[PDB]
């Protein structure tokens, strides 16, 4: 099939030019029927249409946006790019590029401007701050009695003091996903965010099998292996 | 200029029921509307187009209909998976979003408590972190003592998404204290209130 | 003893079937009976002096689009007239008929009923090119169209020919097409579309079709001509009456000399001024 994938950087410094690629596998980006687009994510806003752009040259942008955003392509890397200027905190979001079109068609008696977006990428959070990168510290939630209702278990990961989202964790480098539950990082007063990982596990099997946790926070290149060990 | 809106914010349905989500917009739009359905952690996928057009790998128990100005997106027969937020769009501006929540049988969490690491407690701070797995609903209450001393304002909680499966919530809740602070006090405990439970559950342990 | 009002300010909010003849529309909008959209069998050469179109007038056929929508709906609006002459092309080499599961008619899968949806034959689809005389004293206007397969490989399976290519002329004009080949949104489960074109074909003129593939042909022709026939746009009902002039809103007296109802308007009418 057709996919898309953001990639650019994670946190942007307020009044610098936010800017984020698209790249397009197993799809022809050469063709005027399609349009390429931008859409960003708040909670507070929700979703939020920044502009499209044809190879051709046309383009079409949200005006509440004042003309910051420009939209560009190049067919020779099949990509095609979102530059948004003199960002601020207000333009912390979550950026997905999208494939999409116009139609017009004819229905309830007169032809309208149809849009569309069929086709998104995964989405990329972009954090506008100030405030420097900083990797996790990860401390081992140790099983115990105490963590152990009946014949399950539970154990997990820490992951404590980064800047800024997000953490990708992971357990035996993605051998063990079964009873995953990863939360929601909290930013804590000090401006660093925090979060557990955490796995239930048969009791049986505390012994037996180890448990590592992977942890990745690509904006301050940190990768940190954790082995949780039975207290 | 046009703007549209979307009724309800937030609902929450049994398995097997008719949900149906409506969007409103403030003049006539002809059928020039299309829905989309953005589970938990995933962009959008394009559900329905031109008010009443299935898209690819959309399930038989979506439809839409409508026209002008009143829009409806309806689901015949709900299903576990089908937990997400749903956003109506007409050309560059979308709907709010209605999020849909899959409701169930009450749940009772089994509760965990972690102490502190070693590690965590040599670099000057004291990590405790209670456990909530697998409940409904996803209102509970985790109350913190400390020497039988009720904790506020030094404890941070966050609670996954729904299970697109089981339809469960899980519940982390971390209390902070200082190394000192810590070794001060004995006891250490959650105490859980939750709908599926006739008594409030609390875990201990007793060293620092 | 009334004081002079000499603007008319009410309509009776129906549009009366006498003295003009009037075709309602209905579900059908003019193209879509045009073209042969099943639900719009009704409507084969009908006649009208005003074809009355609706709000809730809907497609349910191949999803298509129309580049010119305003001029081909004001060509045959004018001409009064949706009476199809069948010609008989030679379509050699290549399969006739095509139909699909979006244009149902009579419970099978179907097509509209003046257009030719031509595949390969054998896996052989070769260069066409007809011609079609017009022997009358009155134009002929030739609808036909483009289809837009969704893959290279739905090219491929209905063309047996990678780039189709379609030319229209006449001795007078010259019209070349180009298919589309991409993903578009499924319009009742179907993702690919059809452009269509039309053309006119004056007395002594011939009309010369080439196509490599992905053309939709047409059976005929309609006859056209600048009459005083028309189309309007109105949700008011039919009624039976007598009413020189029709607005929009329904019938109106012709008695006083100035309107205030609507700008458009049928027929003997007074002139149109604003409130
Ligand atoms: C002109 O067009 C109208 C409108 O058609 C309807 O709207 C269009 C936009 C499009 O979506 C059409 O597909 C759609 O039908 C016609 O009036 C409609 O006619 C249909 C049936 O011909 C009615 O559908 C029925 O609605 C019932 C609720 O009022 C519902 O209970 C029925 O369900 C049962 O029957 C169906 C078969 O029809 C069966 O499949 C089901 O499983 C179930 O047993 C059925 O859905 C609409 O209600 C009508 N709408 C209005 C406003 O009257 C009209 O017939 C047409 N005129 C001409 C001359 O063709
Ligand atoms: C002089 O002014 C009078 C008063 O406005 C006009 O008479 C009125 O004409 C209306 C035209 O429709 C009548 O309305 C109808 O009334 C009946 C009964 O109420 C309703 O059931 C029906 O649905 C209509 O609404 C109205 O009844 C009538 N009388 C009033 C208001 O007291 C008169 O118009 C003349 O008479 C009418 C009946 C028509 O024949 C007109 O063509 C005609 O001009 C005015 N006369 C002129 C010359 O302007
Ligand atoms: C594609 O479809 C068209 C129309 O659906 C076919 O044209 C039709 O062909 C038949 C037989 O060749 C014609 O039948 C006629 O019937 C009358 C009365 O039954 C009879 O008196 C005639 O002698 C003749 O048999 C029919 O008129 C004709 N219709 C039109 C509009 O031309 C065409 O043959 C189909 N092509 C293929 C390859 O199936
Ligand atoms: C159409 O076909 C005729 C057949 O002789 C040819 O002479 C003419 O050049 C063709 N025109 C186009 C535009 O392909």
């Amino acid at each position: 099939q057709v996919q898309l994938q953001e990639s650019g950087p994670g946190l942007v410094k307020p009044s610098e030019t936010l800017s984020l690629t698209c790249t397009v596998s197993g799809g022809s980006v050469s063709s005027n029927i399609y349009y390429w687009s931008w859409i960003r994510q708040t909670p507070g806003k929700g979703l939020e249409w920044l502009g499209y752009f044809y190879h051709s040259g046309s383009s079409n942008y949200n005006p509440s946006l004042k003309s910051r955003v420009t939209i560009s392509g190049d067919m020779s890397k099949n990509q095609f790019s979102l530059k948004l200027k003199s960002v601020t905190a207000a333009d912390t979001a979550i950026y997905y590029c999208a494939r999409g079109g116009v139609e017009n068609l004819m229905l309830v008696a007169v032809i309208q401007e149809m849009w569309y977006f069929d086709l998104w990428g995964r989405g990329t959070l972009v954090t506008v701050s100030g405030a420097s990168t900083k990797g996790p510290s990860v401390f081992p939630l140790a099983p115990s009695s105490k963590s152990t209702s009946g014949g399950t278990a539970a154990l997990g990961c820490l992951v404590k003091d980064y800047f800024p989202e997000p953490v990708t964790v992971s357990w035996n480098s993605g051998a063990l996903t079964s009873g995953v539950h990863t939360f929601p990082a909290v930013l804590q007063s000090s401006g660093l965010y925090s979060l557990s990982s955490v796995v239930t596990v048969p009791s049986s099997s505390l012994g037996t099998q180890t448990y590592i946790c992977n942890v990745n926070h690509k904006p301050s290149n940190t990768k940190v292996d954790k082995r949780v060990e039975p207290k | 200029d046009i703007q549209m809106t979307q009724t309800p914010s937030s609902l929450s349905a049994s398995v097997g029921d008719r949900v149906t989500i409506t969007c409103r917009a403030s003049q006539s739009i002809g059928a020039s509307l299309n829905w989309y359905q953005q589970k938990p952690g995933e962009a959008p996928k394009f559900l329905i187009y031109a008010a009443s057009n299935l898209q690819s790998g959309v399930p038989s128990r979506f439809s839409g209909s409508g026209s002008g100005t009143d829009f409806t997106l309806t689901i015949s027969s709900l299903q576990p998976e089908d937990f997400a937020t749903y956003y109506c769009q007409q050309q560059g501006t979308f709907g709010q979003g209605t999020k849909l929540e899959i409701k169930r049988t009450v749940a009772a969490p089994s509760v965990f408590i972690f102490p502190p690491s070693d590690e965590q407690l040599k670099s000057g701070t004291a990590s405790v972190v209670c456990l909530l797995n697998n409940f409904y609903p996803r209102e509970a209450k985790v109350q913190w003592k400390v020497d039988n001393a009720l904790q506020s304002g030094n404890s941070q909680e966050s609670v996954t998404e729904q299970d697109s499966k089981d339809s469960t919530y899980s519940l982390s809740s971390t209390l902070t204290l200082s190394k000192a602070d810590y070794e001060k006090h004995k006891v250490y405990a959650c105490e859980v209130t939750h709908q599926g439970l006739s008594s409030p559950v609390t875990k201990s342990f007793n060293r620092g | 003893t009334n004081a002079t009002e000499l603007v008319q300010n009410s309509s009776i909010g129906e549009i009366c079937d006498s003295p003009h003849q009037i075709l309602d529309g209905e579900n059908c909008t003019l193209i879509d009976a045009l073209l042969g959209d099943p639900q719009c069998d009704g409507f084969q050469n009908k006649k009208w002096d005003l074809f009355v179109e609706r709000s809730k007038a809907y497609s349910n056929c191949y999803p298509y689009d129309v580049p010119d929508y305003a001029s081909l709906r004001s060509l045959v609006a004018s001409s009064g007239t949706l009476e199809f002459n069948n010609e008989s092309f030679n379509w050699n080499g290549v399969t006739q008929n095509g139909t699909s599961s979006a244009c149902i008619r009579r419970s099978n899968n179907s097509f509209f009923s003046r257009l030719n949806w031509l595949t390969h034959l054998n896996f052989k689809y070769p260069a066409l090119n007809v011609t079609m005389p017009n022997n009358e004293q009155f134009d002929k206007l030739y609808i036909w169209g483009v289809h837009h397969p969704v893959t290279d490989k739905d090219q491929i399976f209905l063309y047996a020919q990678p780039s189709g290519r379609i030319t229209v002329s006449t001795k007078r004009s010259q019209q070349a097409v180009i298919p589309n080949i991409g993903f578009r949104p499924r319009i009742r489960n179907i993702p690919s579309r059809i452009s269509i074109y039309w053309t006119i074909v004056k007395p002594g003129d011939i009309l010369l079709i080439n196509s490599t593939g992905n053309l939709i042909a047409p059976r005929g022709y309609f006859k056209i001509r600048s009459g005083k026939s028309s189309i309007m746009r109105s949700d008011a009902p039919i009624g039976k009456c007598k009413s020189e002039c029709i607005t929009p809103n329904g019938s109106i007296p012709n008695d006083k000399p100035f309107q205030n109802v609507n700008r458009i308007t049928y027929g003997a009418c007074p002139r149109y001024v604003k409130q």
